[PDB]
């Protein structure tokens, strides 16, 4: 990102309710994409679109996951080393495909537009488009 | 698509009612700005926020979704022109409709919040992906 | 939805491969694990080294598979169901997992039938791989 | 990437390749196997059947330069970055190529190594083979990132 881009995604960050956005875009990727409810095993009742979405503990994953989000957002010219043990950790230890990374950072576009209407510009958006691009290029990079 | 499925594209494309036209400028502008590896298959439009071009092209964009909408049992059918142009004249390249669907998703979700639930998202999602897969077959 | 072309290359290739479908079925899976290490995590029952009785054996099932589906081209939604539900619903296989089956079957096709694997077979190949890949997925 | 001693197989089994062949035949079949990748090559005339593509003399001479790329890389595993970074630049700044394409070249030859050579085409070395597919891919996206 560039400067400009770097603080206007800043700024927008600031007004985020990280702990609300991160239980729906978590919550909507098991829906939308449901193979990766396989990953979730441990997490009860993801059995219908409503268990999901009111699941505690996809709530409260969410929250650690934008937390991650958030510390990427300090360090949007080094998402390499920022995501190095979590790339580990997806990669070597869960197996994650990476294509799934890019499945979550868009659906976290997807609801961020959802909550933030029109000041989700089309500018701000594709700014945040180059953010989750970087943090799946750093998630993936074990493989 | 499901019969559920195909009731929430019904429904939410209601919802959208007389902003189709608009949407689909939107999600293009959304699209070429997001990934600028888009705007190299429009080389002869002015890309710029509000072009007429970027407007034109949206309006068509929404009524080839329109038509689809309204003949969900045969979009082979339905789009056959369509995709004669995308896949055998154009070439276009698979990902991009993956990278223009998910752009109609933003849109969508931006101004219909109420209406964008998760199981609502998730069909609409599975619509715009056979979708194109038919206009890449 | 094969069209007419891709379904009489599939059939008169997978005629060839004839009653060495399970080995080849076999030796795609050896190479889909050796090739993509993440898609062993999905066989926490089997050994999957060289040779091993379980991927020979899985080999075949997978062999009767692609053969039911190349004798009911025209309704592989109906001639799958089992198999659609048992990947997509209980075990939730990764779509991308079966990019990666169809690559290492393509790979072993072009190994034993280097004659018969011309440029317009092995693009019948890639859709008929495809094309089961999405019923499985749905 | 890889041991020395792993280089050392692969390099010995690469040695056996013959690049215009084997580059002809993959380019000629990413434009045959996934024909929006004809959008980038109108300039090569005839593409307009499975036989015009194999039998094309500048897809079979634009092939083999894609091979010596190979070779150059392979001679460089440890270093794919800065050995692509020129061809970078072309596929992404100049041509825009979506990345995805690079990763279906390389499993195309992969598909044409094992079509060649058969039986040596073993699955240890061929895994071997897709570790490096992936990195000259890698590599090459490398201005999008
Ligand atoms: C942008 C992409 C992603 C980010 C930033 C991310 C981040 C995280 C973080 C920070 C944790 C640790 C939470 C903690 O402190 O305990 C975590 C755990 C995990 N992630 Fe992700 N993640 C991403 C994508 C995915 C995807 C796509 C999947 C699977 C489809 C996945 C599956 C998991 C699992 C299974 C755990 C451990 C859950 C458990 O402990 O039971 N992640 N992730
Ligand atoms: C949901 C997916 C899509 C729909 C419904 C759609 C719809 C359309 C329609 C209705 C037209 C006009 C056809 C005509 O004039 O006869 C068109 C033209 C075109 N589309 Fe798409 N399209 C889609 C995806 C794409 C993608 C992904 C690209 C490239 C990134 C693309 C590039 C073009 C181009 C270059 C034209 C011709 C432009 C011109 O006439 O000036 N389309 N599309
Ligand atoms: C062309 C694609 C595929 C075909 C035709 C296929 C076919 C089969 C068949 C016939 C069975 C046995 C079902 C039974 O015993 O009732 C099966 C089981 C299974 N498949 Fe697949 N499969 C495909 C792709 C995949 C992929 C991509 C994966 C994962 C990477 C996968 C993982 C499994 C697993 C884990 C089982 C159960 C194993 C067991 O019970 O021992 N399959 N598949
Ligand atoms: C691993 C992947 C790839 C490698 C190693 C590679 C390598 C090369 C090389 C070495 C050249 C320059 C040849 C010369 O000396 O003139 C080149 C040019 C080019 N490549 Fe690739 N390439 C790859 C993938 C692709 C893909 C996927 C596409 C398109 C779908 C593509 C399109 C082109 C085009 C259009 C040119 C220029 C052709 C011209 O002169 O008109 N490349 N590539």
């Amino acid at each position: 990102l560039t400067a400009e881009e770097k603080a206007a995604v800043t700024a927008f960050w600031g007004k985020v309710k990280v702990d609300e956005v991160g239980g729906e875009a978590l919550g909507r990727l098991l829906v939308v994409y449901p193979w990766t409810q396989r990953f979730f095993e441990s997490f009860g009742d993801l059995s219908t679109a409503d268990a999901v979405m009111n699941n505690p503990k996809v709530k409260a994953h969410g929250k650690k996951v934008l937390d991650s989000f958030s510390n990427g957002m300090k360090h949007l010219d080094d998402l390499k080393g920022t995501f190095a043990a979590l790339s580990e950790l997806h990669c070597d230890k869960l197996h994650v495909d990476p294509e799934n990374f890019k499945l979550l950072g868009n659906v976290l576009v997807v609801v961020l537009a959802r909550n933030f209407g029109k000041e989700f510009t089309p500018v701000l958006q594709a700014d945040f488009q180059k953010v989750v691009a970087g943090v799946a290029n750093a998630l993936a990079h074990r493989y | 698509l499901s019969a559920a499925d195909k009731g929430n594209v019904k429904a939410a494309w209601g919802k959208v009612g007389g902003h189709a036209a608009e949407y689909g400028a939107e999600a293009l502008e959304r699209m070429f700005l997001s990934f600028p590896t888009t705007k190299t298959y429009f080389p002869h439009f002015d890309l710029s926020h509000g072009s007429a071009q970027v407007k034109g092209h949206g309006a068509k964009v929404a009524a080839a979704l329109t038509k689809a909408v309204e003949h969900l049992d045969d979009l082979p059918g339905a789009l056959s022109e369509l995709s004669d142009l995308h896949a055998h004249k154009l070439r276009v390249d698979p990902v991009n409709f993956k990278l223009l669907s998910h752009s109609l998703l933003v849109t969508l979700a931006s101004h219909l919040p109420s209406d964008f639930t998760p199981a609502v998202h998730a069909s609409l999602d599975k619509f715009l992906a056979n979708v194109s897969t038919v206009l890449t077959s």
